[PDB]
């Protein structure tokens, strides 16, 4: 289920910047939904959303840039403004929206795996990460280099935490064509296996060896595969045979 | 606080407070109580009250049109991104100023639209609008010679009502039935009409026999007139000759009866096309054909 | 350069206002023209499906392909030989089939975009943003606008209604598909067709594929099908500054009958379809085609018979001429649906000044 606000409190304030995904058009303005501050409706009027004929502008398509004017903290009524946001601030509005969208993507694997509500998981994360650290994206960037933010609050789900770390972190296929014509070769292939595995190396046929090299940041698999080619060439030159690598 | 109840209070009043201008004044009073500072709290509740008003409507069109213009003016207020307070004060004040504009417009038209009635011309008048009768009265004030022919319109018996209001002025009259209205177009110089609404296309929204008048006049080549105050424009496009917003019957055929109770049912509001109107008169200058649409395009900005 | 002059059939005593010629089978041409243009010209020369709206969409997509294939020369800048190449395209298109109004507004938009972008920015960064803008332009002025016509028509049409149509207009096909499937009404749709091409047949076929109650008729059989009908939809091509409806073949005949038989005429249109050119009769500027399509006894399209007709050149005066794009009279249609919602035909140039 997709709910719960990005911030701590339900309703916005004055001067705070948001990003809206347009839902309707014409007459008043647009009763919609937000991608920066909750999924409830927050209305704007045609005047605000014009500045600068118009029908071609957005009309419930992608995303814009708006600033909250009037908030009702009783039942739920939000007013916005598109014009007011300055050109220098627009780039900052887009980056906060990108930060909010990454936080929402992070807090969705947790609800899928352990079959528990998303609002409870959003509440337990947004206390040391969102309130004390600054933002949840930079706290996640700190946790992947050296775990220091995650160690504060104790997690009831550790298997979800391992699944999320695996998602932040892919096998690249490699085939070796062994065609040895030497006196001793079995001990050589065993020596080449002990240097490359210690990722997953399997046997399919007598000449062909299938090995999948794991990559953390995708480009890491190339450097380790090239090291594996260098280690295979060093092994077979001494015994008296040839190993062809693709 | 109610808006339908405020409109219901106008029973013995009327005449000065025109039906839409009294509904617009009721819209401003409902706006000024619960703070017009918020645009989410107020506009949505104004929209709900107009929806409640449409649901309570039996056979009126102009109340929906008048709401639109109000809305438009409200939105246009703070189009200059002005102070959220002086713009508000100008919005609340433009309620009594809106009703005061109905008097100023009537002062304009009654001096413009007396020019159409020439020296000694017999007129066949149909329907009753406050603009058309004000032309008729202020031409008598101008001391001009004109004869009058009364059409027997059948809504709540309007012909008899029109005839009595002509008697109070001092202008010679006689009753003509809408069946025989074809037999009159030879001793009649000009045919006049007062509309309930004017279409986006350039046609007319009117009473229980007006299209029939328009066609007969087109046959006899005798001019056909529409005179109104400039607030009866809706974004409505009746595509066919018999299609209109209704709460009652769109032509019903009843079963065999002996006591005689179910009979009357016929189209009480009828449309006529753009071609049949020779001339149209409002306070917004002297204009007829494509003019109405240009007004609506200017307002709606779409 | 191309093939010019030498035309089939007689020059004709009556109706000689437009060109009657052209290249169908490819013989002697320049070896620089992009093949997607060559495909479209061979398509439009013997096309059965297209009618105004889709022609421009295809013309836009072909242009998008050209820009994607365009790599700026090291010596000559972007605005050097592009506009000459585009002029070669239009001239080849003119030889194949006279352009629509919507095609002209597209070319005018593109030529405005060439002048807007100065040769100073990097070439790969230039074309990447250009095609994005064209895509957004095609979204707004066609697809999203079409959807706006759809919903405008939806409120206008009454529940359980009979509609007679004509042509093969993209907007109306989707209109009727929206009526049958998304709204679910009792819509009896009657389709009419002429002789040069079976536009209506194709529309009826597609409606049958949806599963609609369809009658299929002809111009000769009109005074029998009417005596039922409630609304008539016409496939627009161009509405002029006058308010006259310049559309396909059997259009005005229908429009006339409708006006006389009480029931109104409705026309769905685009904001790109309006022009500032003006005319008052069908003779003015006509889209003439070769009598070769009218030789065979029709039934389908290719039958190849040893019939009664055959000779046009050798026969002593036998002008078997037909027109394609005709004019409907002004007063007869009542509704127009566009980007600015609604407006009667007598208010034609409220879009051209609004731009």
């Amino acid at each position: 289920t997709s709910h719960c606000r990005f911030y701590e409190n339900k309703y916005p304030e004055i001067d705070d910047i948001v990003m809206v995904n347009v839902q309707q058009i014409a007459e008043m303005g647009a009763y919609v939904k937000l991608l920066e501050y909750d999924n409830i409706e927050g209305m704007i009027l045609l005047s605000e959303l014009s500045r600068r004929s118009i029908q071609k502008l957005i009309r419930v398509g992608k995303n814009d840039v708006a600033v909250v004017l009037r908030v009702d903290k009783e039942k739920g009524y939000i007013d916005l403004s598109k014009r007011r946001v300055s050109s220098e601030d627009i780039i900052k509005c887009e980056e906060k929206y990108q930060k909010s969208k990454t936080v929402h993507s992070i807090l969705r694997y947790c609800a899928e795996k352990f079959q528990i509500p998303l609002e409870e998981l959003y509440k337990t994360i947004a206390w040391p990460l969102s309130r004390k650290f600054g933002h949840a994206y930079e706290a996640f960037k700190l946790s992947i280099i050296d775990e220091t933010v995650w160690e504060g609050i104790e997690p009831p789900s550790k298997d979800v935490l391992d699944e999320l770390k695996n998602y932040i972190s892919v096998k690249i296929r490699a085939d070796v064509e062994v065609s040895c014509f030497s006196y001793e070769g079995i001990d050589a292939i065993k020596d080449a296996l002990k240097s490359a595995e210690d990722v997953k190396v399997k046997l399919v046929a007598a000449p062909l060896y299938v090995l999948t090299t794991q990559a953390l940041d995708k480009q890491k698999g190339i450097e380790q595969l090239e090291s594996a080619i260098e280690k295979i060439t060093e092994v077979i030159t001494k015994y008296g045979g040839v190993c062809n690598i693709t | 606080f109610n808006i339908t109840e405020t409109y219901l209070r106008f029973l013995e009043e009327d005449t000065e407070m025109t039906m839409p201008i009294a509904a617009i004044e009721a819209l401003v009073t409902l706006l000024r109580i619960k703070t017009p500072e918020t645009a989410a709290e107020m506009i949505n509740t104004i929209k709900s009250s107009t929806e409640e008003l449409i649901k309570s409507i039996p056979n009126s069109v102009s109340l929906r049109a008048g709401c639109d213009i109000f809305m438009r003016f409200v939105l246009r207020n703070l189009h200059l991104y002005g102070d959220w307070e002086n713009c508000k004060q100008h919005l609340i004040e433009n309620g009594q100023l809106f009703v005061s504009r109905a008097k100023k417009s009537r002062n304009k038209i009654a001096e413009i639209g007396v020019d159409f009635i020439a020296d000694d011309d017999i007129i066949l008048v149909h329907g009753y609008s406050r603009a058309v009768f004000s032309l008729l009265n202020h031409a008598a004030n101008k001391f001009i010679r004109f004869r009058c022919v009364v059409t027997e319109s059948r809504p709540s018996k309007q012909g008899n009502q029109l005839y009595t209001l002509l008697e109070q002025k001092g202008i010679p009259v006689t009753l003509i039935v809408d069946s025989a209205v074809g037999a009159v177009i030879d001793k009649v110089d000009k045919v006049f009409v007062g509309a309930e609404g004017v279409a986006e296309s350039g046609g007319i929204i009117n009473l229980v026999g007006t299209y029939s008048v328009g066609v007969l006049a087109h046959n006899a080549r005798k001019p056909f007139y529409v005179v109104t105050e400039s607030h009866k424009f809706v974004r409505m496009f009746p595509l066919s000759s018999d299609d209109l917003p209704m709460a009652g019957p769109p032509l019903d055929f009843t079963r065999r009866t002996d006591d005689l109770e179910d009979a009357l049912r016929g189209p009480t509001i009828d449309y006529t096309a753009q071609e049949y109107i020779t001339a149209l008169i409002t306070d917004l200058g002297v204009l007829t054909p494509s003019a109405v649409s240009e007004e609506l395009i200017k307002m709606w900005y779409d | 350069p191309g093939i010019s002059s030498v035309i089939p059939t007689v020059l004709e005593q009556s109706f000689d206002n437009s060109s009657l010629i052209s290249v169908k089978e490819l013989l002697l041409n320049k070896d620089l023209i992009h093949p997607s243009i060559l495909l479209l010209t061979s398509h439009l020369a013997h096309y059965k499906i297209v009618g105004s709206i889709p022609r421009c969409i295809a013309m836009l997509e072909v242009f998008q392909i050209v820009i994607k294939d365009y790599q700026t020369p090291k010596g000559t800048t972007l605005s050097r030989n592009l506009t000459s190449y585009l002029s070669h395209q239009i001239d080849l298109l003119k030889k194949a089939r006279p352009l629509s109004v919507t095609m002209g507004n597209a070319i005018r938009w593109l030529k405005q975009e060439i002048s807007l972008i100065d040769p100073s920015t990097p070439d790969k960064a230039a074309k990447k943003d250009l095609c994005e803008k064209i895509g957004q332009f095609a979204k707004e002025k066609i697809e999203l606008a079409d959807q706006l016509i759809i919903d405008n028509a939806s409120t206008q049409i009454e529940e359980s209604t009979t509609i007679v149509t004509y042509g093969s207009s993209k907007v109306l096909t989707e209109l009727l598909l929206h009526n049958a499937i998304s709204l679910k009404k009792n819509i009896k749709v009657i389709v009419v067709d002429s002789r040069p091409l079976f536009e209506g047949r194709k529309m009826a076929e597609t409606l049958r594929n949806a599963g609609v109650n369809v009658m299929y008729a002809l111009i000769t059989s009109l005074d029998t099908i009417f005596n039922d009908v409630d609304y008539v939809f016409l496939g627009a091509h161009s509405i002029l500054s006058n308010g006259f409806l310049y559309s396909r073949a059997g259009t005005a005949m229908l429009a006339m009958s409708a006006k006389r038989r009480n029931i109104p005429v409705l026309v769905c249109c685009e904001s790109l379809k309006f022009s500032q050119r003006v005319q008052l009769d069908s003779v003015t500027f006509n889209e003439l085609a070769d009598p070769n399509d009218l030789v065979n006894i029709d039934y389908e399209n290719p039958v190849e018979r040893r019939g009664n007709k055959g000779a046009l050149l050798n026969q002593f005066i036998k002008e078997r001429k037909f027109e394609k794009k005709k004019l409907a009279m002004e007063n007869k249609p009542k509704g127009n649906k566009i980007g600015g919602k609604k407006g009667s035909e007598g208010e034609s140039k409220d879009a051209s000044n609004e731009e």
